[PDB]
């Protein structure tokens, strides 16, 4: 009889055979199912009270009829046509990890765990195809969150040796909901369960989790507050998460992957911070076809050409808008560019030539020659964010934008039409370095949290 | 043509194998001292040359 | 106690549309109930078929032609509840939107109404994350394109308001600003939902203008001011000031040094009245609300 042996095996808290993961596992299954089949489901229920050595929990008794259910009616040949059982299942039990003091939670934490990545893969799978299994759009994965995120409410800190399995699994449990938060279309969700975070936990440092989990921590985080364009935290946050990877001494494959997936988000950033990579270091992640590309970008902006960053953030549009990099790297970059150009004026124009006053038509032109055809300019055949944005003519705008953003120390007169600054041989004194100005204007919060 | 939506899976992190030498710089100190030869600033100088000329 | 079937519903706001904008600077309350009631209708009946979808779409079109025929009207209106109807026309129309794509359907002028709902929190990042989600088709849409357009003009990283994070490099092309919305290209509904932050913009503007002037500069003249906020008549300008104490000098400047406001939001006055710009008006006034409303594919 298999029935009993494994309602023993679990009644014991084993949990050898307790798993939807049918590689291993599988023949047990088989097995159950016929000696089941028979069963009524009605039936099987009481069967599972009546076994011994059961605890006296409801959620457990539910947990485990759920199980036998699934046995008996799973169909191997689908994970899609046995789905249901799969999910009630898994809901069962996740929500038998809610108290605190539950039945064997110690020993159940990690059958969840283990669960949960095959939960998570099969309702990532399924939403990708959901337009075939005429099913809603992220369904499955909505699903799995609201049930993690119930189980990471259940969680609260309150011998000092040993940590509960539920505060142990804690920062592993932010990291999956998250992920299932971008994975859905909406990501703000992830804001609760950050904020939530610290109060939840036993730990005293940050440092105390495992170091890869700090790290995707990080690398969520960083997209969060890029996702609102609060460019200096995020930057932090990728840098901090890079940093951590590289001290990292073990190098599998999945770790540079990682690597190279922080890489994307933080070469954008620091550019809009105005900081700049050695690609040395970050040869072994990154292909040359991607150095070139961020190469030819990174010339763009620090020659101060507008036409180039617009035509090169129209080359990688699609890209770009795939992680969410497109509108905040149009945005953001052009007063990078900006500076630059006008820096390079300037030095020529007063540290070389001793000229103290520039007028507007000059700045104009130069601005012609960096920003290209206009979508009002001749050969133009629509208006796109890459025509619409930046004009030639407004060049007292970008005087003052660039000034009150702390860029450019000047002073411009509208009447005279011309641009004044301080008379000097050293050009850092008119125009200060960017990255510093901008973190002045916009400080990031604690580094470490804890 | 097509109609799908636009989001990265690949974004997402590998699975995690885990079970301070960390002074690595990444970043270019001064890429901004650093002058080197380049034909967009070459052009730029040139129309300055230019309107300077024009106006004397 | 019962419900109009869609068609019926289809037809009535083919009446109001063929027949009574005309009416519209005072039977704006009127309108404002026939259309609500409508929207409601539906969403009893749980329908969100073709006629749904129309009907809200007109209904917004509506909705931004009213923004500015009211408030170029001296006739008494609450904004916040046009705004509010406009808005959650909005967002139902999204919410269908995205259902017929999970489904594999397609609307004929999503493009449009996601370009509005791109004008209806201007500064909301959120809005931007979101429509870089969408096909390649939509995103690259004229209207869309030229709503991302003014997002980023207007973006200011001195914007202060209470529970708004200021963001780093922004652009605060207000030259720009009001080039675009002299352009012919501008969709005219477009321009109605866009002339809500004129107030705004300019302040910010005025604002970041005088930053940059030296200690005992001379004031700027109205001409100057007027063109470089594209001001309607002198009349404006002269308000404009009086409203956030810049002193007024011979009747013919501004002394920009006076501009002292933490925000343009003043702590103990009502908002400044919205206004509007003289060529949204001519261009309106050279065609028919009927073509305005009716400006798109049929469902």
């Amino acid at each position: 009889d298999m029935a009993n042996q494994l309602l023993d095996e679990l009644a014991h808290g084993n949990f050898s055979h307790l798993t939807l993961n049918l590689s291993q596992n599988g023949r047990e299954i088989a097995i159950l199912q016929k000696q089941l089949t028979g069963f009524d489901d009605k039936q099987l229920e009481t069967f599972v009270e009546q076994h011994p050595a059961m605890p006296n929990d409801t959620r457990f008794k539910i947990m485990c009829t759920s199980f036998l259910n699934y046995a008996r009616d799973v169909d191997p040949w689908s994970a899609w046509s046995s789905s249901d059982l799969i999910f009630e299942f898994y809901q069962c039990l996740i929500n038998c990890l809610i108290n605190d003091n539950a039945p064997h939670i110690e020993m159940l934490i990690p059958v969840a765990t283990r669960e949960t990545e095959f939960i998570i893969n099969l309702a990532g799978k399924l939403d990708s195809f959901h337009l075939q299994l005429h099913t809603r759009s992220h369904q499955f994965l909505s699903h799995i969150s609201s049930i993690l995120s119930r189980l990471f409410n259940s969680i609260k800190p309150p011998s000092s040796t040993n940590i509960p399995g539920k505060q142990r699994i804690l920062l592993y449990l932010v990291n999956k909901l998250n992920n299932i938060y971008f994975r859905i279309e909406s990501p703000q969700l992830c804001s609760n369960i950050f904020k939530n975070f610290q109060p939840k936990s036993m730990l005293a440092h940050f440092n105390e989790y495992q170091l890869d989990q700090q790290i995707e921590y990080r690398y969520l985080l960083g997209r969060y507050y890029l996702l609102n364009s609060q460019v200096h935290n995020a930057f932090v946050q990728f840098n901090e998460a890079f940093q951590s990877l590289l001290n990292l001494p073990l190098t599998n494959q999945a770790i540079t992957r990682n690597g190279t997936r922080i890489l994307n988000y933080m070469i954008p950033t620091g550019l809009i911070l105005g900081k700049m990579v050695k690609w040395g270091p970050l040869r072994p992640f990154l292909s040359q076809e991607t150095i070139d590309n961020w190469s030819v970008l990174y010339k763009h902006v620090r020659y101060g050409n507008i036409q180039g960053v617009s035509l090169w953030l129209r080359q990688n549009e699609r890209h770009l808008c795939a992680r969410q990099l497109l509108i905040v790297l149009l945005e953001k970059l052009p007063m990078v560019t900006y500076r630059n150009l006008i820096k390079t004026v300037i030095k020529s124009w007063t540290t070389e030539w001793g000229q103290n006053k520039l007028p507007y038509s000059l700045i104009e032109r130069v601005l012609q020659l960096s920003i290209g055809p206009t979508f009002e300019d001749p050969g133009a055949q629509e208006i796109t964010i890459y025509n619409g944005i930046h004009s030639p003519k407004n060049v007292e705008n970008v005087l003052v934008t660039l000034i009150n953003l702390g860029l450019l120390r000047a002073n411009c007169f509208p009447q005279l039409q011309l641009c004044v600054v301080k008379k000097t041989t050293m050009i850092q004194e008119i125009v200060p370095p960017v990255n510093e100005r901008i973190t002045k204007m916009f400080p990031a919060h604690s580094h470490v949290l804890w | 043509e097509i109609n799908k939506k636009s989001l990265e899976e690949d974004d997402e992190f590998e699975d995690f194998p885990i079970d301070a030498v960390t002074q690595t710089n990444i970043w270019e100190e001064n890429w901004d001292d650093v002058e080197v030869d380049d034909d967009f600033t070459n052009e730029l100088k040139a129309e300055l040359d230019r309107y300077k000329r024009e106006n004397q | 106690s019962d419900v109009r079937p869609p068609h019926i519903l289809v037809k009535t706001l083919d009446y109001i549309v063929d027949n009574l904008l005309t009416t519209l600077p005072e039977s704006e309350g009127f309108l404002w109930d026939r259309m609500r009631s409508i929207r409601q209708d539906f969403t009893y009946q749980n329908y969100s078929g073709p006629e749904a979808v129309d009907c809200n779409e007109r209904i917004v079109r509506i909705h931004l032609l009213i923004l500015h025929i009211m408030v170029k009207s001296n006739v008494e209106f609450s904004l916040q509840q046009e705004l509010e109807q406009l808005h959650k026309s909005l967002i139902t129309l999204s919410e269908i939107y995205d259902d017929v794509r999970s489904s594999g359907g397609t609307c004929p002028n999503e493009a449009e109404f996601r370009a509005y709902a791109l004008l209806s929190k201007i500064r909301d990042p959120q809005y931007d994350e979101n429509i870089q989600r969408l096909p390649k088709h939509i995103f690259q849409d004229k209207l869309v394109q030229m709503a991302l357009c003014f997002r980023r003009v207007i973006s200011n990283s001195a914007y202060t308001e209470r529970g708004f994070v200021k963001t780093e490099n922004c652009l605060n092309f207000y030259a720009r600003f009001f080039q675009l919305m002299q352009s012919p290209s501008l969709p005219l509904l477009m321009g109605f939902f866009l002339q809500m932050h004129l107030t705004d913009i300019r302040f910010y503007a005025l604002r970041a203008l005088s930053h940059t002037l030296n200690k005992k500069h001379k004031p700027i003249p109205f001409i100057y001011l007027e063109n470089m906020l594209l001001f309607n008549n002198r009349q404006e300008i002269i308000e404009f000031c009086n409203y956030y104490s810049i002193e007024i000098i011979n009747g013919d400047a501004a002394d920009l040094k006076t501009l002292q406001h933490y925000s343009h939001k003043l702590s103990e006055t009502q908002p400044l009245k919205k206004t509007y710009l003289t060529c949204l008006e001519r261009r309106l006034q050279k065609t028919t609300y009927k073509g305005l409303i009716n400006g798109g594919e049929d469902n």
